[PDB]
C-alpha cells in the first residue's frame, strides 16, 4: 500500500481528476442515488497517454482518495509479468485466487480496486505472437462474473493503447477510457508550482527583489521559466518533419514536454544550487540555475528521438493529414539594411 | 509480406518414477 | 550500482519483434521494477549501449533514466590527452630522439605526441577516407578524423611498440622512434580504410542533420581521336 | 503542393525583413517624418521620389534600392509625359504593389522588402498626409498616422500607439519616433522630412548639427 | 449474445424491420415452395447506413425474432479492422477458422448469425478466400451472413454480384420522431421527476415524461446559436453551419442520457431536492457534444468522406467551431 | 493528367473568389447599379469601360485590375478604329471570356477573379440592361436581373431573389442591394451607376454626401 499521495500533488490535470472521481468515487459515495435512475456504475477505467504523463500518479492518488473520502478500503496492485510462472500450473490459478480474494473483500463490504499496470505485457492480443495466448479469455470471464458486484472496480494503465486488443476494451468491461495529454503552459506552471515550494532555500539576491515576499518571488520565477521553456526560440527547435506534398513541419520541445521533464529540470537546478553553495559558500537558489537546467535538459534530450511516441505521430499525421516521410534532428546572402 | 522463424520457450514439466 | 551493458539485446522497443523472441513480457517488468510502485533510493542503474535508437522510449523517459551522457569522437586536444596516457616517460625511447632534447624525456614525449596528432588530424590527400553523395548530389570528403577513437589510438600505440620490438630484434638498437609511430598510423589507416561500414547509423544521421541533405551514396578513395 | 511551397516563400521574405533594421514614418504638423536606424553614411533607406512623394524601405539593400530606382524612373517619366502635379503618391504605391506581386510570383526569390510611400499636399494647399505600406507579396495598406517597417515591429508600433499626437511639432514627433524606435545618436540615425511648407521639392534631410539640435 | 433486443427495442426503423422480415423470415414459411421449385433462398444481407449509431442493433433484433419463431441462439460478431493480419496470409487463415466455427455451430440445431462490422476498411487479396468460404457456407441456409459498411461506394462490387449477398438494406439517422422514441426507451416513466415540473402537469408522470422528451428533442433539433458544432467550407466557399440535428446518433443519445442521469445525481446530492430537470438534459447535451467533437472529427483525415457521403457532395475544407485581394 | 490539373486549377481559383468581398449588380429603372463592399478609398472594384459599358470584379486586385486595363485598351482601340456605337458589352464580355480561357489553361496560376460586364441602351433609346458574368474558367452567363460575385454569393443571391423588383427606383434598388449584401456606411461601400439617361458617358459614381442621402 502506497500512502502519502493525493490530488493536491497532481497539478495541471483538472478534468481527468473530476472524471476519475465520477467513475470511481461517486458510485461508492452514492449507491441508492444510482439505483434510483437505473444507471449502472462503470466497471472499468483505462488510462492512456504519452509516457510519464502521470497515469501511475493518478492511480495512487485515486487509491488514497477513495480511502480518505469515505466517512478500510482495500487497494490491490498487480503487474502483468508478476502473474507468470514457468510451470504449466499456477499460470491461471494465481489470477483466479486474486479475484476470489477480491470478491471476498467485497463481501466484507470494503471496496476493492485492482490496478493492472503496463497492460502491454499481458492482455495485449493473441493474433500477433510471432499460456500467454490463454490469459485474456478467463480474465474476461472473471470480469464478467464480478461485474455484478457493486464495489469491485478495475483500473488499468498503459503507454501504448494500440497493443491492447479491443475485446477487453469493448463496451462493458473496459467502458471508460481516459487520455492524459501532454501539459500546456498553464499545466506546466501548475506542475512547476507543485515542486518549487517555498520551503526550498532561496538566494538573498532574488529574495531581496521582492522584499522577502517568498510567494511572489517563487511564482514570478515559475512564470519566467514556463515562458522560457515554451518560447519558440531558434534554440528550441527539435525536429523537422518532411511531407512530399507539403513543404515540411517544425517541431519544438514544447510538443513533447511532460511533468517528469519538469521534475528533472527542478532537480538539476537544485543540484546546480548545491554545487554553487559548495563552490562559493552562498546558500540559496537562483534563476540562472533554472535557465541552465532548462538548456541542459534540452541539449541532453536533443539527440534522442525517444521523446516521440506513436500517439504523437498519430496526432501529427491526423493534424497535417499527410504521412511522414522523414524526421530530422536539428542542431547547431547579404546587403541587408 | 515477410517470413518469420520461431524460437520455442520450454515449459516446466516434472514426474516421479 | 547495477550496470546493464549492451542494453540493445534487452530493453528493446516494444513491438517490432520480427524475430520470434518476445521482448514485450520482459521489459515491462523492468519498467515496473525500476520505477517502482513506491519510490526506492540508494539503487542506481547505469546502462551503456551504442544503439540508442533501438531502446524503448518508455525506458529513456525522464525521471527513470534522467541522467543521459553522450561520449563523442575525440578532437585534436582530446587526441593529445589520450596519447599522453599511453606514451609515458617510462616507455623506452631511442637515443636519437632523446639526443636533440639533451636527455629531457618529457619534452621529447610531448613533442612526439604533438607530431603524431599533427598528421593524424591533418586534412591532406592521403587522409581522404570516404566520400559521400547527398540528395542535392554535393559530395563531402570525410577523413579518418571523423571516425577516430581512443581504441584507434591504443591500436596505433601497440602497433608502434610491436614495430619497435621488431627493430630491436633485427637490428639490435633499443628504443622507440617517431618513424615507428608514422608507420603505425599509416598502416592502421590502410587497414581500416577497406571497410566502408565501420560506424553506427547515428553518425550518418548526425551528418544528414548537419548538412540537411539525404545520404544516397558512399565511395572509398582507394585510388577518342585527333590527338597530337 | 504549390500552396505549402508559397508558405515557405512568405517565410523566407519575412525572415529577411526581420534580419535588418527598423524604420518609422509618421505624420506631424509640417508633413511626414522618416526616422530610420542606419549606421552607414553612404547607404540610405529614405529617399525623394517626386516633388511631394517620399519613400522609405526595409529589407535587402540592393533590392529596395532597385525599387527606389524604378520608382524614380516611373515618376519622372510620368511627370514629363503629363505634368508634375499629375504624379501622385497613390499611383506610385500602386506600381510598387503590381511590381512586388509580379516579383513574388514570377522570380526565383521574393524581394525581402517592405515599402512605405508617403505623400503630402502641395504648397499653400491643405490636405492630410497619406502613408501607404506595400508588403513583399503586393499587398498595400492605407495608414492614417504612422508606418513601422522591418525588424520587430510590435514594440515600436505599440510605443507609437501610446505616444502619437496629431499636429505634433517637428521636435516632439522626432522625440516620439526615436523613443518608440528604441523599444541612438546622429551617427546611427537617418532622418528626413516631407516638409509641406516647401514651395516645390518637399523632401529634406536633417543631418549633422541641425539634427543634433532637434534631438 | 442474449437475444434481448426485440423489435420494440429499435425505433424509427420500422421499415427496416419489415425489410429484414421480408429478407429473412419469408423463405422459412415457403421452404417447401423453394424445394418444389429447386430453388436457393438468398442468405446475404448487407446493412449499409449511418456511422456509429444502431446499425448493428438491427442484427441483434433479427436474431431475437428468429429465436422467437422457433420456440438456443448464437451471434458470432467479428470486427473488420481487427481481423486484418497484414503480414502474410494470416488473415485468410483467420477467415477460414471463423467459418469452421460457424459450421460447427450450424451442426447444432440452433440458428447462428455471422455478422461482420466495419467491412469498408478492407476491399489478389483476401476477397477470393471470403467468396470461397461464403460459397462453402451457402449449403448451410440456417446460418445467416450479415455485413455492415458505412461506405457502400468503397465496397468491392464482387461481393455485390448476384448470388450470395443479394439483399442490400439501407439504414438512416435517428429522425426527430425516432429521437423521441429512443429518448423514451432510456428516459422511462420510472425515473424520478421534479415536483416543480410535475406542477405543470398536475402529477401525470407519463404526460410529463412525454412533454420533457418532446422539449429536449425540439431544442436539440433546433437552429440556434447553441448548435454551432460544425462549420463547413466548399470549393464555391459557401461557409455554412451544421446543427445538433445532423450527425445525431442513438449511442450518443444513450451517452447524453447517461450524462443527464449523472448530472441529476449530482444535483440531488448537492441541492438536496430529487427529480429531473430540463437543465440536466441541456447540460448533458452540451457536454456529450463537446466529447463527440473528438471521435469522428480530427478534421484532417477521413472526415471529408464521413461528411460528403452523408451530405452528397465533396467538401474541400472542414472546421470545428499571396495577397492583394479585394 | 488533364483531369487532375483541371480539378486542381478549378478549386484554387474558387478558393480565391470566395476569399474576397462581395459585389452585386442589378437592373433598375435608370439603368444598372453596382454596389460593392470596399473599405479602401483608393482601390476600386467598379469601373467605366466604355460610353455605356460598365465593369465589376471580385477576386485578386492586381489581376482583375489587369483585366480592367486590358478591357479599357480594347474598347478604346475599337471605338477609334470603327466608331463608339460599335463597341458593345457583348464583344467585351466575349474578349474577357477568351482571355480567362487562355489564362486558365496556359499560365502557371489561373486568375482568381469573377467578372461582370454591364451594358445599358444609348441616350433617348429603349432596351433592357444586359448583365454578363465571366467565371475564371472562361464561361460566360447571361443574367436577366442581377449578378452576385465573390465571397458567400448564395446567401446574398437568396435575399436579392426575394427583394428584386423590376423598374425599382435608384433609392429602392440601393436599399435592396445593401440589404441583400448584408446577409455598411458610406465609408465601406463603393457605389456607381450606369445611368441610361446621361447623353454619352453613362457611368457615374455615387459617393460622400449624395450617397449618404440615397441610403
Ligand atoms: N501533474 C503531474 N502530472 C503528471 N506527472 C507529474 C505531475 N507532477 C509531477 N509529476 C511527475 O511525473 C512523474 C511520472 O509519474 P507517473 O509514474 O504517474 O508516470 P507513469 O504514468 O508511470 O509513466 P509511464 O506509464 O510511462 O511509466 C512522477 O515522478 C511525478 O513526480
Ligand atoms: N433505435 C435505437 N433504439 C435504442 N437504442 C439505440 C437505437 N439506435 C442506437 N441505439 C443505441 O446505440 C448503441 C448500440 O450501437 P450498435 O448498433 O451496437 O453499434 P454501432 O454504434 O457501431 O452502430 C446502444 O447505446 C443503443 O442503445
Ligand atoms: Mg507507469
Amino acid at each position: 500500500e502506497v500512502p502519502d499521495v493525493s490530488y493536491a500533488d497532481i497539478g495541471g490535470l483538472s478534468r481527468q481528476i473530476e472524471q476519475i472521481r465520477d467513475a470511481v468515487e461517486l458510485p461508492f459515495l452514492h449507491k441508492e442515488l444510482y439505483r434510483e435512475y437505473s444507471l449502472r456504475p462503470p466497471k472499468g477505467v483505462l488510462l492512456y497517454g504519452p509516457p510519464g504523463c502521470g497515469k501511475t500518479l493518478i492511480a495512487k492518488a485515486v487509491a488514497n482518495s477513495l480511502a480518505k473520502k469515505m466517512a478500510k478500503s482495500y487497494f490491490l496492485n498487480i503487474k502483468g509479468p508478476e502473474l507468470l510462472n514457468k510451470f504449466v500450473g499456477e499460470t491461471e490459478r494465481h489470477i483466479r485466487l486474486i479475484f476470489q480474494r477480491a470478491r471476498e473483500k467485497a463481501s466484507e463490504g470494503t471496496p476493492v480496486i485492482v490496478f493492472f499496470d503496463e497492460m502491454d505485457s499481458i492482455f495485449r492480443t493473441r493474433g500477433t505472437g510471432v499460456v500467454e495466448t490463454t490469459v485474456v479469455p478467463q480474465l474476461l470471464s472473471e470480469i464478467d462474473g464480478v461485474e455484478g458486484l457493486e464495489n469491485v472496480i478495475v483500473i488499468g494503465a498503459s503507454n501504448r493503447e494500440d497493443m491492447i486488443d479491443p475485446a477487453i476494451l469493448r463496451p462493458g468491461r473496459l467502458d471508460v477510457k481516459i487520455k492524459i495529454e501532454r501539459p500546456d503552459a498553464e499545466a506546466a506552471q501548475d506542475i512547476y508550482s507543485k515542486y518549487l515550494t517555498e520551503f526550498l532555500p532561496v538566494h538573498a539576491d532574488d529574495l531581496a527583489e521582492f522584499d522577502g515576499d517568498r510567494s511572489a518571488c517563487i511564482k514570478a520565477m515559475i512564470e519566467k521559466v514556463v515562458d522560457r521553456m515554451y518560447a519558440e526560440i531558434d534554440d528550441n527547435r527539435f525536429l523537422e518533419v518532411t511531407y512530399a506534398n507539403g513543404d515540411k513541419e517544425v517541431m519544438y520541445f514544447k510538443d513533447f514536454n511532460s511533468g517528469a521533464m519538469i521534475q528533472n529540470v527542478v532537480d538539476r537546478a537544485k543540484k546546480n544550487a548545491i554545487k554553487s553553495v559548495l563552490e562559493t559558500g552562498q546558500p540559496g537558489l537562483r534563476i540562472q540555475h533554472l535557465l541552465d537546467s532548462i538548456v541542459d535538459e534540452f541539449a541532453e534530450n536533443e539527440d534522442l528521438p525517444n521523446t516521440t511516441n506513436p500517439d504523437d505521430w498519430a496526432r501529427i499525421s491526423g493534424k497535417k493529414g499527410e504521412r511522414i516521410v522523414y524526421i530530422r534532428t536539428l542542431v547547431t546572402l547579404g546587403q541587408y539594411l | 509480406g515477410s517470413m518469420a522463424q520461431e524460437q520455442t520457450k520450454r515449459g516446466g514439466g516434472g514426474g516421479d518414477d | 550500482i547495477v550496470f546493464f551493458d549492451e542494453m540493445d539485446s534487452i530493453f528493446r522497443t516494444r513491438g517490432t519483434g520480427v524475430s520470434s523472441d518476445v521482448e514485450t513480457t520482459v521489459v515491462p517488468q523492468l519498467l515496473s521494477e525500476i520505477d517502482g510502485v513506491e519510490g526506492l533510493e540508494n539503487v542506481i542503474v547505469i546502462g551503456a549501449s551504442n544503439r540508442e535508437d533501438m531502446i524503448d522510449p518508455a525506458i529513456l523517459r525522464p525521471g527513470r533514466l534522467d541522467v543521459k551522457i553522450k561520449i563523442e569522437r575525440p578532437d585534436a586536444e582530446a587526441a593529445q590527452d589520450i596519447y599522453s596516457k599511453y606514451l609515458t616517460e617510462f616507455l623506452p625511447v631511442h637515443a636519437d630522439d632523446l639526443a636533440e632534447f639533451d636527455g629531457d624525456r618529457s619534452a621529447c614525449i610531448k613533442a612526439m605526441i604533438e607530431k603524431v596528432v599533427d598528421r593524424m588530424y591533418a586534412e591532406i590527400d592521403d587522409n581522404r577516407f570516404l566520400e559521400v553523395t547527398y540528395a542535392n548530389g554535393d559530395k563531402e570528403v570525410m577523413y579518418f578524423k571523423d571516425f577516430n577513437s581512443g581504441a584507434m589510438i591504443q591500436n596505433v600505440v601497440d602497433r608502434a611498440k610491436k614495430n619497435a620490438i621488431k627493430s630491436v630484434l633485427e637490428t639490435g638498437q633499443p628504443g622507440l622512434r617517431i618513424q615507428h609511430l608514422l608507420d603505425s598510423i599509416v598502416d592502421e589507416f590502410a587497414e581500416n580504410e577497406d571497410l566502408p561500414n565501420t560506424t553506427n547509423p547515428d553518425d550518418w544521421a548526425r551528418i544528414s542533420g548537419k548538412k540537411g541533405e539525404r545520404i544516397v551514396y558512399i565511395r572509398t578513395l582507394v585510388t577518342l581521336g585527333q590527338y597530337l | 503542393s504549390p500552396e505549402q511551397a508559397m508558405r515557405e516563400r512568405s517565410e523566407l521574405a519575412r525572415k529577411g525583413i526581420a534580419r535588418a533594421k527598423s524604420v518609422v514614418a509618421l505624420a506631424y504638423a509640417g508633413g511626414v517624418l522618416f526616422v530610420a536606424e542606419n549606421p552607414s553614411r553612404s547607404l540610405q533607406k529614405i529617399s525623394e521620389l517626386y516633388d511631394r512623394v517620399g519613400f522609405a524601405a526595409a529589407g535587402k539593400f540592393n533590392e529596395f534600392d532597385n525599387l527606389r530606382r524604378g520608382g524614380i524612373q516611373f515618376a519622372d517619366t510620368r511627370g514629363y509625359a503629363y505634368d508634375r502635379r499629375d504624379v501622385t503618391g497613390r499611383q506610385l504605391a500602386n506600381v510598387y504593389a503590381q511590381t512586388l506581386g509580379t516579383i513574388f510570383t514570377e522570380q526565383a526569390k521574393p524581394y525581402e522588402v517592405e515599402l512605405c510611400v508617403a505623400e503630402v499636399a502641395h504648397y499653400g494647399e491643405t490636405k492630410r498626409p497619406e502613408l501607404y505600406r506595400i508588403t513583399y507579396d503586393g499587398s498595400i495598406a492605407d495608414e492614417p498616422h504612422f508606418v513601422v517597417m522591418g525588424g520587430t515591429t510590435e514594440p515600436i508600433a505599440n510605443a507609437l500607439k501610446e505616444s502619437y499626437a496629431e499636429n505634433a511639432s517637428l521636435t516632439d514627433a522626432l522625440r516620439i519616433a526615436v523613443a518608440a524606435l528604441r523599444a541612438l545618436g546622429v551617427a546611427s540615425l537617418e532622418v528626413a522630412v516631407l516638409d509641406a511648407n516647401r514651395p516645390r521639392r518637399a523632401f529634406r534631410r536633417i543631418t549633422g548639427s541641425a539634427l543634433q539640435a532637434l534631438l
